């Protein structure tokens, strides 16, 4: 689900269809201002694409995995872009 | 401590062998008390040691089958010498392997005619080995000394007892080191004249552990009872065809317990045993439990039941009798006293056992005619001989079928029925039609025989033991010069007496000369080789997997260096698309007038098929090797197959992955030694690679080197038939053609300059048991086994006898039906019958 | 049979007059001519009576028959009698002839044996000729077959007997049944052991073909009985150890009680059977006795031991273990053990048991003899000759031909051959016996063989049958005429000899089977042949429809229909509903049901009953639907690899090889299509250039040698299809403006479209070698560039026609810029934009599916370069949806998304909102889970969806009704295969245009403006 979230920026059928129109309503006043002061009432399909982009800008995933656990090696092969999309900081064994 | 860890090493050989730590402490504690008391402190210590080693060996040796009795005392001898600085793990490792890892392509050439190619690689190993507490290799320049024109070295190899004599050039230096000297003298013998290692080890064990260990103990049942208490049962391990229940009752008669309770263990016998043992527990009396391995549930229960907590009378002794079983309860084996009653398996002893037991005075009186008694001997004689063939291994029988006493009884119970119908009818000899006899004794025994070529061997035994001349007094089977010469006659009894048969059997020699089984004097050398390879193959499975071998190289670092040396020697991976371009160029047979090319030609198709199979092997070897070098360094996780491959490579066996695939089908040729496997790979491939690249097919084909030799011959068979469709008269069909086979009988192989018109000219087939003299078959030379055959010329005859031997070519020395390729008419004209070669076990081997 | 007896006095009581053994619908009736069983009140006392009267009747019947057979012809005799007796009556005759013959040889009457052999051959000649008559019923077929299976064995022995006396051993060995007049009883001798025939009523039972091994096995089992030792035959599975013991019983006319031994059996369970055997005087073999637990066997051993002891002394009664009383022993008891060495079950038998049973090792029955019997059982003569030939071919052709899965040269195919070989023999008796077989071998195996192996087989065939010069094929003149006439109706179909041959072969297998399949690699034109054959059959008499489904695209449960977990009501299955509609005798519809997806063990097993001769589909709710004559089943499988060897042998497999419909034949097809579009001049010129590079020099074969490690592994035909697609797209501009071009200008196009279709998949190192190959063969290439300039950087412009460096459109800063959401025109995106623009602009044809899949390295800007292309879509004109695949994603998850996204409808057909021609992007296309079989379930739906433009609706209400999406386009991105990641299924590859995106050599052009 967090792999899916990271690549797409959205989840398919996450939230109720009526709940979209409430959320997107609040988003519109920032959107029209952010898009070089467009100041026209957006459609509900165009508004979605901004909101998705907005999500990815604000939503950071922090993954904390063990390299020795056998599952780790499998997870990379099994979930694309859970490794290749997020920056990897590796934690070396503690120096002197 | 050493000794106890030896007993754990024996646990790995067989589940039944394993003894608790708590049993060891009893031997060890007892050992200290029973030992001779010295005033001097060092003499007192010395005494305890010499006693302990024996007193524990004696104990364990009793719960050890005959085949492994010698392996255990060898493990013990190493274990002792590994603790001190006389032997490192590399030295033990050497003795077991002795340069079967090395491959002739990488190393030096042989350069000597009288040495075999294996013997030379075994030398070369000694040349590169430093042993322990020595600067440079002891046996460095040995290959120079043997390459020197000194008859001493030849003479030492050709001596019947090599180990007994001193080493021709090296003997002086070996005498100077006392502790290691015995071991390095053993590792020479292992290398050259491998067959005499069991006899060599006994000389080696003697210098390390003292004489007393080589002598046979042969525990009597009184000694077993005396050792045993009420709380500790006596477990008997039974090899198939052994029964010690009669021997307990014999001892019971002298202890006034003869009428004892006996309980044949099984399902629903747990309630019978409880009742019986509770009587024994209080009253007193012996309890013999037969076939316990079957009733496994009671064996966990009996451990706790026969424990000291329940009240046990001091007279009561429990006796368990059960054949070896995996997942036996450990708990019982840790309490019990282990004994192994195995058949003595000599010819004399085997005969003795039948006449003492299943033959009785009642039995030899059932028909009441001279011939019946005379036949009885023959069948019983035969029966014992047919067992002792199994010793010799694949030469003896392709597959070893345990011929029980049932087979003998039934074959005798048959003869009663037949002779009673002739007895009913009015030199006073019945008709006894021996054509009927042959078949029916070779039906009742035949019931076990699965192989077509083992059957025909048995049949032949029939035609040499059950002939019409056995009823006359002057017929003596085999008149052999065992000791001057023993007669091996049918004994003659004017009045039928069991005693006079038994009396005769006492005269029969203890050592069985191979001539009695129809085999050559060289048969025993093959027998000694197998039981020595068997010993070495058992002591290898025990060996620890510890990286610290000594000599400044780890186990993994030895495997690395061998995996890296293998990868460079491998041939380049064939490109499937390129091969098909090469194959489409290939000519056909009779390539001047043929004007046929491409995958359409029956041998070319076949070449492609075996080139794609070869690649598939190379590719698999290539893959695994690379991964092993990566796995040790820690670049990749160790897969289950890679661990198995590394372990195999260390101890110069071929990885099971390269021999057999997951499914179980055979992917590459079966050799035992990795080194010999890797020389074949580079030679098998070279022939395919010499043929495929070049336009012309090899003059002298190397039949061994193909994956499907049976397919290759059917290949050839097709070629000739296609040339002979115009010929007449008749039209040649694959239906109704067979192989026509001749031997070239040429002084040189290089006299052959052009291929034959129709045939193939196979080379490098080896005769087992026998040689080729150029006057057909001929008895082999002494101490020369697997004598080489000349160029064999195979064709198609198109279908359309006595003094023509129908020999089988086997793909391997293992000779099962699977590795049968094709039968070959060998003339065998002068003096010797074809039925006499079948008893000598003549065959053509591709492999060895 | 129960009859009304004692009606006048003591009525309602019933009398039994006749015994019935029923096989299928037919029965073998032995009436009790007297000895009527009056069935009294107590059941056990009348059941005893019954068993006595049956045994009394057979004795009386067989006593009359043994007198009849000598003074009556064999044809006349066998028909009159009952199966069991006819067998006995034949064996008696045979022995009495050999005895009589051998008696004359001892008295020195020369050629007395030869005279008897001539009568035995006449006997055999009649029985073989009685197979040919095809008498009604399963019983009467079994009766004649068992007789034939014996008679060959009689003829075989007696032919090569060679004995000068009756008392010579070789004759004694042979099983001998004789009627002794003196003691008035049937006696059966084997070696020295005489048993009296038990006269249990067997009826008509299948007998095993008697080998020389089996003749030597009987002996030992016999000797084993005479000595009172048990018998226990050990061998590998499939030898029929059980069967050979039963065979010996049925020989002696004694019932055999088979007990399927297992782990669950206890010593009490076993004890009951033995007590049963000793008290009844019946044989009782134990199937797979090794699979008894070793605990039990120790107990059983004492039980057998106690039985043995009693038998040896001739005790009338003995005490059994765990029995209080002494039980009656019948002398004629024999207990046997079918074991298995190299056990799949438990360890070898106990030390007590071994003694009690005499083993017989049984090897695999020699295949030749099995065939020989079968050929005789059909109605052939000179079986011994044929059988060897037939064997030699099959054994040899297995080891010489390529090891493919759809090849079967074991007994399954052999028996299948011999019943068709037989149905040929009956109709044309006068025809030579070799040629009939030789033909019947040929016509069946040919359709199966790959192109490479047909020359090898036609060699082997010639090599064993050199007498037969040439055999005429079934002409089929009706269909042969119609294919050329039919093919010319469509603009895009060429007619080759290889292809037309493969149609005929499909029609040959269509007539005889119901479940013919069609195997071949990707784009071998299986889908086409299907379509033609049907379009040919439509014009001759009855119309043929085809119904394409994908079995893998739906879950096994959902295809066949299962019981719903909620509300406990039955949901109709997809296949069941299609099957049901399809199976109705109304207006000669003859609809084929095809299963495009690959065959797996899972889904076919439910459908396994249809493929067999039963022809009834079971849903496992009790309901069983009967298959009508008109309806048929097909499979468009590629490989046929992951299917059991049993299910394959049922269906009739035609193999379409790459070389049948060559890429030449598709090209020439594509060029023919361009002439029917109204533009003949263009086509004429494109031909002269396409031929030059593709057929004259083998560019695809030369390219594949010189360039190594192609990132996606594609077939040659795929690469050519992609060429034609791209070439079409390029020239599509010149179609609208009706502009013919010069040979130079088309050549430039073709080499562009060649370079990207063929050489696309390749990586940067290989792109150079590919570009360096075009220079060596004098194709037009950009003459002047920089270092590491390639064909791939340039394209052929529509406005003015030459090679132009593709410079990406200059970036316009999109007002307020966040580096994260900023995507620029780059050299990679433009080339991607361009190729995508060619494939998706094209109108839907046979070659293209308006679908492009771009492979690449991880984060090589696949995802971005599509999203750049999928912007600048006029919202009214074109829509854009994106779904992301993942290892979790299943066919139902993907189906539900597309099903929701295009809900607008035009009659039957579905569409996106309004009429937008929505392009579905599928990022990470490789990711979905590959199962053990090696087939991606969701991707098979994707392929179904693209190819057919429809899948089957899975809502409970509507099942077996297609939903078709009139206008859709598909872009795929996936990380390129190798290194543990999934490859896309070959089948699917062909649908998509494929090209490899690469990491740029200078990102200066990308990040320089930012
Ligand atoms: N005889 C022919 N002449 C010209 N073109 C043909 C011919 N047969 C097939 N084609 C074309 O070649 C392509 C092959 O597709 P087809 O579906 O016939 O093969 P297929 O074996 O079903 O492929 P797949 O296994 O992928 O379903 C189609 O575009 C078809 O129109
Ligand atoms: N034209 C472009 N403008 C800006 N960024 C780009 C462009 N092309 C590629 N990239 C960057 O390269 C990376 C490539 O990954 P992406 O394009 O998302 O798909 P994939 O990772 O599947 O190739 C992206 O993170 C993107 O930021």
């Amino acid at each position: 689900y967090i792999n899916m979230v990271l690549s797409t920026g959205e989840i398919p059928n996450l939230l109720a269809k009526d709940e979209r129109e409430v959320w997107l309503g609040d988003i519109s006043q920032a959107y029209c201002k952010e898009k070089n002061l467009g100041n026209i009432d957006p459609p509900q399909s165009e508004l979605w694409t901004y909101f998705v982009d907005r999500v990815r800008d604000n939503f950071h995933i922090m993954l904390c995995f063990s390299p020795v656990g056998q599952k780790f090696r499998e997870r990379a092969r099994k979930f694309p872009a859970l490794f290749n999309e997020c920056t990897i900081d590796w934690f070396l064994p503690w120096p002197e | 401590s050493a000794i106890y860890f030896t007993m754990i090493e024996v646990s790995l050989v067989n589940w039944m062998y394993n003894s608790s730590l708590e049993q060891f402490l009893k031997l060890f504690i007892e050992s200290i008390d029973l030992s001779e008391k010295a005033q001097l402190p060092s003499n007192r210590v010395k005494n305890i040691i010499s006693f302990l080693t024996f007193h524990v060996y004696r104990y364990v040796n009793r719960g050890l089958f005959e085949k492994d009795k010698i392996t255990f005392i060898l493990m013990m001898a190493f274990k002792i010498l590994t603790t001190a600085g006389t032997i490192s793990s590399g030295d033990v490792s050497l003795f077991l392997k002795s340069g079967d890892a090395l491959d002739i392509k990488s190393e030096r050439q042989k350069q000597i005619s009288y040495l075999e190619d294996n013997q030379w690689l075994n030398i070369l190993a000694l040349s590169k080995h430093t042993f322990s507490g020595q600067t440079l290799p002891f046996f460095k320049e040995l290959p120079d000394l043997i390459s020197r024109s000194e008859n001493q070295w030849r003479n030492w190899i050709d001596k019947n007892d090599p180990e007994n004599f001193p080493i021709p050039d090296f003997a002086e230096s070996i005498n100077q080191e006392k502790e290691i000297g015995s071991f390095i003298s053993l590792c020479l013998v292992r290398s050259l004249r491998n067959d005499r290692t069991l006899i060599a080890t006994q000389n080696f064990i003697s210098n390390v552990l003292g004489k007393e260990f080589t002598d046979p103990i042969s525990y009597p049942i009184e000694g077993i009872w005396q050792e045993s208490s009420n709380m500790d049962p006596v477990l008997f391990l039974l090899s198939a065809g052994a029964d010690p229940t009669s021997s307990i009752d014999e001892l019971a008669k002298k202890k006034k317990k003869f009428p004892c309770e006996k309980v044949s263990m099984g399902e629903g016998q747990e309630r019978v045993a409880r009742q019986v043992i509770m009587k024994g527990f209080v009253e007193g009396g012996w309890v013999i439990l037969q076939n316990c391995h079957l009733g496994l549930k009671f064996m966990e229960e009996i451990e706790t039941l026969v424990s000291p907590i329940n009240q046990i009378h001091e007279d009561f002794r429990l006796w368990i009798t059960c054949e070896q079983h995996p997942k036996f309860p450990l708990g019982l084996l840790q309490k019990t006293l282990k004994v192994t009653n195995e058949p003595p398996k000599g010819l004399k002893a085997g005969l003795y056992k039948t006449f003492t037991t299943i033959i009785t005075q009642e039995f030899i009186d059932k028909v009441d005619h001279s011939n019946w008694r005379s036949l009885i001997f023959t069948i019983c004689f035969l029966h014992s001989i047919v067992i002792e063939r199994k010793k010799f291994g694949p030469l003896g029988w392709c597959v070893p079928y345990e011929y029980n006493y049932s087979d003998l009884e039934a074959s005798l119970l048959y003869i009663e029925k037949y002779l009673t119908n002739l007895m009913s009818t009015p030199h006073n000899l019945p008709i006894s039609m021996n054509v009927v006899r042959y078949m029916i004794c070779e039906v009742q025994y035949g019931g076990r025989i699965t192989d077509d070529l083992d059957r025909e061997l048995f049949i032949t035994y029939g035609e040499t033991y059950l002939k019409d001349g056995i009823f006359g007094n002057d017929y003596f089977f085999y008149d052999i010069m065992v000791d001057q010469k023993f007669k091996y006659r049918i004994p003659q009894n004017p009045s039928a007496e069991l005693i006079k048969y038994q009396e005769y059997i006492a005269k029969v020699p203890t050592v069985d000369n191979p001539e009695v089984f129809g085999l050559h004097s060289n048969a025993d050398l093959t027998f000694r080789l197998k039981e020595s390879k068997e010993m070495i193959n058992t002591v290898m499975e025990t060996r620890p997997k510890d990286s610290s071998v000594g000599g400044g190289k780890t186990r993994e670092e030895i495997v690395q260096d061998k995996a890296k040396d293998m990868l460079k020697n491998l041939p380049p991976d064939y490109n499937d698309v390129e091969v098909r371009e090469l194959v489409s160029k290939l000519g056909g047979p009779n390539p001047k007038t043929s004007t046929e090319r491409g995958m359409t030609v029956p041998l070319n198709i076949f070449l492609y098929q075996e080139v794609t199979r070869m690649q598939r092997v190379i590719g698999l070897v290539r893959k695994t090797l690379q991964d092993t070098i990566l796995a040790i360094d820690g670049q990749i996780i160790m897969t289950p197959e890679i661990l198995e491959a590394i372990n195999a490579i260390y101890d110069a066996k071929v990885p099971n992955s390269w021999l057999y695939d997951p499914s179980g089908a055979e992917i590459s040729w079966l050799l035992p030694n990795l080194g010999s496997w890797s020389t074949s790979l580079s030679d098998r491939n070279k022939q395919l690679n010499d043929w495929l690249r070049s336009g012309q097919r090899p003059i002298l084909f190397w039949l061994t080197g193909f994956f499907n030799p049976q397919g290759f011959l059917t290949g050839m068979k097709q070629e000739v038939t296609r040339n002979h469709k115009k010929k007449d008269g008749e039209a040649w069909s694959l239906d109704d053609v067979v192989y026509s086979t001749t031997v070239k009988e040429r002084e040189k192989e290089k006299d052959i300059e052009q291929p034959p018109a129709e045939g193939v000219y196979i080379k490098g087939l080896y005769l087992e048991g026998c040689k080729w003299s150029k006057n057909g078959l001929d008895d082999s030379d002494p101490k020369k086994i697997f004598a080489d055959l000349p160029i064999l010329h195979v064709s198609a005859i198109n279908k359309k006898m006595s003094n023509t031997y129908l020999c089988p070519v086997y793909k391997y020395p293992k000779r099962t039906d699977k590795y049968l390729i094709f039968r070959v008419g060998l003339p065998c004209e002068g003096s010797n019958n074809p039925s006499h070669w079948k008893l000598r076990g003549v065959a053509l081997l591709c492999s060895t | 049979t129960f009859e009304s007896a004692k009606d006048k006095k003591n009525p309602a009581l019933k009398q039994i007059t006749q015994i019935q053994q029923v096989i299928g619908r037919n029965e073998e009736n032995i009436s009790l001519t007297g000895y009527y069983v009056k069935c009294e009140g107590n059941i056990e006392d009348w059941l005893k009576k019954l068993e006595q009267n049956m045994q009394q009747t057979l004795k009386d019947i067989a006593s009359a028959a043994a007198q009849q057979v000598f003074q009556v012809g064999l044809k006349e005799f066998v028909s009159s009698q009952a199966s069991q007796i006819a067998l006995l009556g034949l064996q008696i005759l045979w022995t009495s002839k050999v005895n009589e013959g051998l008696e004359r040889l001892s008295r020195n009457e020369r050629n007395a044996m030869d005279i008897k052999r001539n009568e035995i051959k006449e006997h055999m000649n009649i029985l073989s000729s009685m197979c040919l008559e095809d008498l009604n019923g399963a019983v009467e077929r079994t009766k004649v077959e068992t007789l034939v299976t014996i008679q060959v064995h009689q003829k075989d022995i007696s032919m090569d007997l060679k004995c000068k006396d009756v008392n010579d051993f070789e004759w004694q060995k042979q099983t001998r049944i004789a009627w002794k007049t003196d003691i008035d009883e049937c006696i059966i001798s084997i070696t020295d052991w005489d048993s009296p025939y038990s006269y249990e009523f067997l009826g008509a039972k299948e007998r095993l073909c008697i080998t020389p091994l089996t003749d030597r096995c009987y002996i030992t089992l016999a000797q084993a009985m005479s000595m009172y030792y048990g018998g226990a035959p050990a061998g590998p599975a499939g030898t029929g150890k059980t069967e050979t013991v039963k065979d010996l019983g049925r020989t002696l006319g004694v019932f055999v009680v088979v007990t399927n031994c297992s782990d669950q059996h206890r010593y009490r369970d076993m004890a009951k059977i033995f007590k049963g055997l000793v008290q009844s005087g019946l044989w009782g073999c134990f199937d797979e006795f090794n699979r008894i637990d070793l605990e039990v066997l120790s107990v059983v051993a004492m039980q057998v031991e106690s039985i043995t002891t009693a038998r040896k002394q001739h005790m009338k009664k003995f005490m059994f273990p765990e029995e209080e009383i002494e039980i009656e022993l019948i002398p004629t008891v024999s207990y046997f053990i079918t074991m298995n060495p190299g056990y799949a079950g438990r360890q070898e038998l106990p030390e007590n048991l071994k003694v009690l049973f005499r083993g017989v090792s049984m090897m695999v029955p020699d295949r030749e003899i099995i065939i020989k019997v079968k050929l005789a059982s059909v109605g052939y003569l000179q079986i011994d000759l044929l059988a060897k030939k037939f064997n030699v071919l099959y054994r040899l052709c297995e080891e010489q031909l390529s090891k493919q899965r759809h090849y079967d040269f074991g007994l399954r195919n052999i028996l299948s051959v011999l019943r068709t070989a037989g149905n040929t023999k009956r109709q044309e008796i006068k025809s030579d016996e070799e040629m009939l077989l030789m033909r019947s071998l040929r016509d069946m195996n040919l359709s199966k063989l790959v192109a490479d192996d047909i020359p090898l087989f036609n060699g082997l065939l010639a090599d064993i049958f050199p007498k037969l010069k040439e055999v005429p094929k079934k002409l089929y003149p009706d269909v042969e005429k119609k294919i050329p006439e039919e093919i010319n109706a469509e603009s895009y179909l060429i007619n080759t000899p290889s292809f037309q041959l493969k149609i005929i072969q499909l029609y040959e297998t269509c007539l005889v089977r119901h479940g013919f399949m069609l195997v071949g690699p990707t784009g071998s034109g299986k889908s086409t042949i299907m379509k033609i054959l049907t379009e040919v059959l439509t014009k001759l008499g009855s119309p043929h429809k085809i119904v394409i489904m994908n079995p893998k695209a739906i879950t096994a449960e959902q295809m066949y229909g299962v019981k719903s977990e909620i509300s406990d009501d039955w949901i109709p299955g997809v296949f069941s509903t299609i099957w049901a509609k399809s199976n109705n005798r109304a207006l000669k519809h003859t609809t084929w049901i095809t299963c495009d997806g690959p065959v797996d063990a899972i889904w076919i097993e439910n459908l396994n009953t249809v493929l067999d001769d039963n022809k009834i589909l079971t849903l496992a709710n009790g309901e069983r639907i009967a298959m009508t004559e008109n309806c048929k089943v097909v499979f468009e499988v590629e490989n046929l690899n992951n299917a059991s060897p049993a299910t394959v042998s049922r269906c009739g497999q035609v193999y379409v090889s790459p070389t049948d419909l060559g890429y030449e034949a598709v090209i020439e097809g594509w060029i023919r299509n361009r002439k029917a579009s109204g533009r003949a001049e263009e086509s004429d010129k494109l031909g002269n250039i396409l031929r030059k590079y593709l057929i004259n020099m083998r560019f695809i074969e030369l390219q594949s040698k010189e360039c190594k490690e192609p990132m996606m592994d594609t077939s040659p035909v795929i690469s050519v299809i992609n060429i034609l697609n791209l070439l079409t797209g390029c020239l599509q501009y010149f179609v609208q403006t009706q502009r013919t071009l010069s040979e130079q200008e088309y050549e430039k196009f073709i080499v562009y479209s060649m370079a990207w279709a063929i050489g696309g998949i390749y990586e940067a190192q290989d792109r150079v070698r590919f570009h360096e190959l075009l220079l060596a063969k004098n194709a037009p290439i950009p003459q002047k560039g920089k270092e590491n300039e390639t064909v791939f950087d340039y394209y052929v412009s529509q406005d003015y026609l030459d090679w132009k460096i593709c410079s990406p459109e200059e970036w316009v800063p999109p007002q307020s810029l966040q580096f994260s959401q900023l995507l620029l025109p780059t050299l990679d995106s433009f080339r991607a934009e361009m190729l995508l623009n060619f494939i998706l602009t094209q109108p839907k044809s046979h070659t293209c599916s308006n679908s492009a899949l771009l492979i690449g390295g991880s984060g090589t800007a696949k995802t971005s370069s599509v999203l750049l292309y999928c912007n600048k879509f006029d919202p009214q004109k074109m829509l854009f949806k994106r779904t992301n695949f993942s290892s979790a994603t299943s066919p139902f998850m993907f189906q539900s998304t597309i099903e929701a996204e295009c809900d607008f409808k035009v009659g039957k057909e579905f569409a996106p909102p309004g009429n937008k021609m929505m392009t579905i992007f599928i990022d990470d296309m490789s990711m979905p889970f590959v199962n053990k079989w090696g087939d991606q379930i969701t991707l098979e739906l994707v392929r179904q969806l693209i190819e057919t433009g429809g899948f089957y609706m899975l809502d409970k209400t509507q099942r077996g009704n297609q939903r078709k999406m009139k206008n859709l386009q598909y872009i795929g991105a996936m990380n390129h295969p190798g290194g543990g990641r999934n490859d896309i299924p070959n089948r699917l590859k062909r649908q998509f245009f494929i090209f490899n995106m690469i990491l740029p050599l200078s990102i200066e052009g990308i990040y320089g403006p930012i």
